């Protein structure tokens, strides 16, 4: 499955 | 900005046999940026309904795409692949060779 | 499921004792847990940020643990002091930080160890600009409750832990006042601790 | 020996960016996401994931759309790091996944901006490697968010667990090996030279070794290996050619090594 | 840290408002909260990145902006009385990992008519002589009454220094007429010293009530005085007898 994106993490 | 020129391979999914259905493949790889235009040609005219794989890339981040269309090759039809990219000063056209 | 329970809702502990309270959250759909302390008139202050199961974090007399498998976090306070009186909030980010759920909070009230109580009701001298007479209920046991007033004109405040630092003395107090002429101080706080001194 | 890998490609368009994501198990794609669809949705590309049900695909589709919204802000942040105008298109790429050992063997999460490497998760899964100073801004942000332990949790746990599940639900197709179908073609090039092209068609997985030999000595420095191409049906193709003199074609042998072969085959031009 | 202003504010219904909070800590995350009795902390808006804005739990009636990372203003286009609350701006280093640092708070009071704003009246009540005889201690009581809104800060000053030892002020004021939605408040505080200290005529006792009311820029059409932000104090001297 896809890695859970965390709200607030960007580059 | 980094630009990579594409590598073109024109071939059929199965060994081409006259009169039997097959798939005409144009495999463009090793290019950057991802924006690329690829058209399959039959005697010099674009095939109307060509499909392509989903965008992916290799270890060096260079993209690759497979453009394919169902076709039935004959003895006299000449197929080719025309690809245009920012690294190309003019559209590159690679003709399909069966006996390669 | 996005619910954060905080237990107990309210709790009173004597100064010098130790206490703990709990924060409950769903084990799944968990991302992080914060503990905030919110003293009166202050702002919410961060105590701990815990993100791993079995996390044990200590800051002075305040420690905390995190159990993500069971969905529990425990806050411990050793040797409670008057400064510890605050509302402790549990902040549980959920759904990979896409849900920011706050707890109802555990309100901590530190009670003073009032030994040798001397409950009494005194009348304070008036000021030249005030129409009301002021009464003072003071030096009563920490487990005495000052119920409200049954007279509209009579106003009564709640208890008030007064700390005389230099003498190592603490005293509970409550003040009542009214501008009525039929208002005495020995008949203003009408459950008094009994043996209350009425001068 | 067995791996699962995801590939993200976000490209800003000054003329919303386009987020394209695909997932692979070994050399087999099973999922694709395109933000430019009418209603974007994670879609299956292999049978062993079509049977997963709506709760699986609703959760996947949610994550794709969440990542696409995030890559849009990242594209603007990266544009600000390098002081780039908003009239130019830029590319953010990400590749991550896990490799199965005998019982996780290696985990990885690397990224690239405009073709060159940007930041990558180190093999210990506890630190990052930044390419330039701009990536060090990204590294400090992710370190503050404890993003390293989030990826260690995924690579060591979720990635390995679901890789095993995919390999079992599709063992009929994934844990098999298609032996390459092979032949040798001969084409004159001069009045004294000819090209011997050794073909290997319809094999799976893609890993293969094509070598030409002269009198038993590896002629690899003179061999032209073409890039392994997808046949379009799930298998792969590849050829290796060498230019030989017109009176020595029977001195050259081709050797193909593949998992589907019980033993590496030795081929020869049969006139 | 998080610089939030103003700490207190009184505005009329409908007059546009902007509560500002800034930080020069390179914090990616900033959010606005509001706390109300019975409801607790509720998020209004939050920003995870520059030029990124998402609604909180109660975003109705508020607008925010994140044009530059340093600033996160809370804008009330047409404030209504239901937005009378205690507001908190908070920031975090990043939106996910780090804790939140909170500002100092904005006690906003939105009224239908500024004629309801009254400054406090302060009076000190000198200790009972019965308490002095019995307990050998002396408790003073300070009363701040008849003020509205609840924007007051009571402080005791002994001999020119602010004292906190031997002091206790009510955590909440009393409504002088509890059957009103605009009743003026009354607050009480206690300063307790030794009997010997109260009996020294050189000791000066003063309780100070800081009232956060209107500004000199506000409009006042009433015959009484403009209830501006002011300090009202009451004092008492030591008594040998």
């Amino acid at each position: 499955i896809l890695k859970e994106p965390v709200h607030g993490v960007y580059y | 900005m980094i630009q990579r020129t594409p590598k073109i391979q024109v071939y059929s999914r199965h060994p081409a046999e006259n009169g039997k259905s097959n798939f005409l493949n144009c495999y463009v790889s090793g290019f950057h940026p991802s924006d690329i235009e690829v058209d399959l040609l039959k005697n010099g005219e674009r095939i109307e309904k060509v499909e392509h794989s989903d965008l992916s890339f290799s270890k060096d981040w260079s993209f690759y795409l497979l453009y394919y269309t169902e076709f039935t090759p004959t003895e006299k039809d000449e197929y080719a692949c025309r690809v245009n990219h920012v690294t190309l000063s003019q559209p590159k056209i690679v003709k399909w060779d069966r006996d390669m | 499921i996005l619910n954060v329970e905080q237990s107990p809702q309210s709790l009173h502990v004597q100064e010098g004792d130790s206490t703990n309270f709990t924060c409950s959250f769903p084990s799944s759909n968990f991302y992080a847990l914060h503990w905030y302390r919110w003293e009166t008139a202050k702002s919410p202050e961060a105590l701990f940020v815990m993100t791993l199961n079995g996390d044990e974090k200590k800051k002075g007399r305040i420690s905390a643990t995190l159990n993500t498998k069971e969905g529990y976090s425990y806050l411990y306070i050793k040797g409670s002091q008057p400064e510890d009186s605050a509302t402790y909030l549990c902040y549980v980010p959920m759904d990979s930080n896409y849900q920011l759920i706050w707890g109802a909070g555990t309100k901590l009230i530190i009670k003073p160890d009032i030994q040798n109580p001397d409950p009494a009701v005194y009348q304070l001298r008036d000021s030249k600009s005030s129409d009301k007479s002021v009464c003072l209920f003071t030096d009563f046991d920490s487990q005495t409750n000052v119920s409200q007033s049954k007279d509209s004109d009579v106003y009564i405040t709640d208890k008030c832990v007064l700390d005389m630092r230099s003498m190592d003395f603490k005293s509970n107090s409550a003040v009542a006042w009214s501008n009525k002429s039929d208002f005495a101080c020995a008949n203003a706080f009408n459950i008094i601790p009994e043996d209350t001194f009425f001068p | 020996s067995h791996s699962m890998r995801y590939f993200y490609t976000a490209v800003s368009r000054p003329g919303e960016p386009r987020f394209i994501a695909v997932g692979y198990v070994d050399d087999t794609q099973f999922v694709r996401f395109d933000s430019d669809a009418a209603s974007p949705r994670g879609e299956p590309r292999a049978p062993w994931v079509e049977q997963e049900g709506p709760e699986y695909w609703d959760r996947e589709t949610q994550k794709y759309k969440r990542q696409a919204q995030a890559d849009r802000v990242s594209l603007r942040n990266l544009r600000g790091y390098y002081n780039q105008s908003e009239a130019g298109s830029h590319t953010l790429q990400r590749m991550y996944g896990c490799d199965l050992g005998p019982d996780l063997l290696r985990g990885y999460d690397q990224s690239a901006y405009d073709g060159k490497d940007y930041i990558a998760l180190n093999e210990d899964l506890r630190s990052w490697t930044a390419a330039d100073t701009a990536a060090q801004i990204t590294q400090r942000k992710w370190e503050a968010a404890r993003e390293a332990e989030q990826w260690r949790a995924y690579l060591e746990g979720t990635c390995v667990e679901w890789l095993r599940r995919y390999l079992e639900n599709g063992k009929e197709t994934l844990q098999r090996a298609e032996h390459p179908k092979t032949h040798v073609t001969h084409h004159p090039v001069s009045d004294h030279e000819a090209t011997l092209r050794c073909w290997a068609l319809g094999f799976y997985p893609a890993e293969i070794t094509l070598t030409w030999q002269r009198d038993g000595e590896d002629q690899t420095q003179d061999t032209e290996l073409v890039e392994t191409r997808p046949a379009g049906d799930g298998t792969f193709q590849k050829w290796a050619a060498v230019v030989v003199p017109s009176g020595e074609e029977q001195r050259y042998t081709c050797h193909v090594q593949h998992e589907g072969l019980p033993e590496p085959l030795t081929l020869r031009w049969e006139p | 840290q998080v610089t939030q202003n103003p700490r207190y504010l009184i505005t009329v219904t409908g007059k546009k408002l902007t509560v500002t909070c800034s930080q020069n800590m390179n914090h990616e995350y900033m959010s606005w909260y509001r706390q109300d009795p019975g409801l607790g902390l509720r998020q209004i808006y939050y920003s995870m990145n520059v030029e990124v804005t998402d609604k909180g739990d109660v975003p109705e009636g508020y607008k925010v902006s994140r044009k530059e990372k340093r600033n996160f203003p809370l804008i009330l286009e047409s404030p209504s009385p239901n937005q009378t609350s205690l507001y908190f701006c908070a920031s975090s280093l990043v939106g996910a990992g780090q804790p939140q640092h909170f500002g100092d708070g904005t006690r906003l009071s939105i009224l239908e008519d500024l004629n309801k704003v009254f400054p406090p009246e302060v009076a000190v009540f000198e200790p009972s002589e019965a308490e002095i005889s019995h307990t050998q201690k002396a408790t003073l009581v300070c009363l701040a009454t008849g003020f509205f809104p609840d924007h007051v800060e009571l402080s005791w000053w002994v001999n020119g220094k602010e004292v906190h030892s031997g002091v206790c002020t009510d955590p909440q004021p009393l409504k002088e007429q509890p059957a009103l939605n605009d009743s003026r408040y009354a607050l009480s505080s206690r300063l307790r010293v030794s009997a010997t200290f109260w009996q020294n005529p050189r000791n000066h006792f003063r309780c100070q009530v800081q009232f956060y009311g209107l500004s000199e820029n506000d409009e006042w059409t009433q015959d009484r005085a403009k209830p501006v932000t002011q300090i009202v104090s009451a004092e008492a001297w030591g008594r040998a007898d």
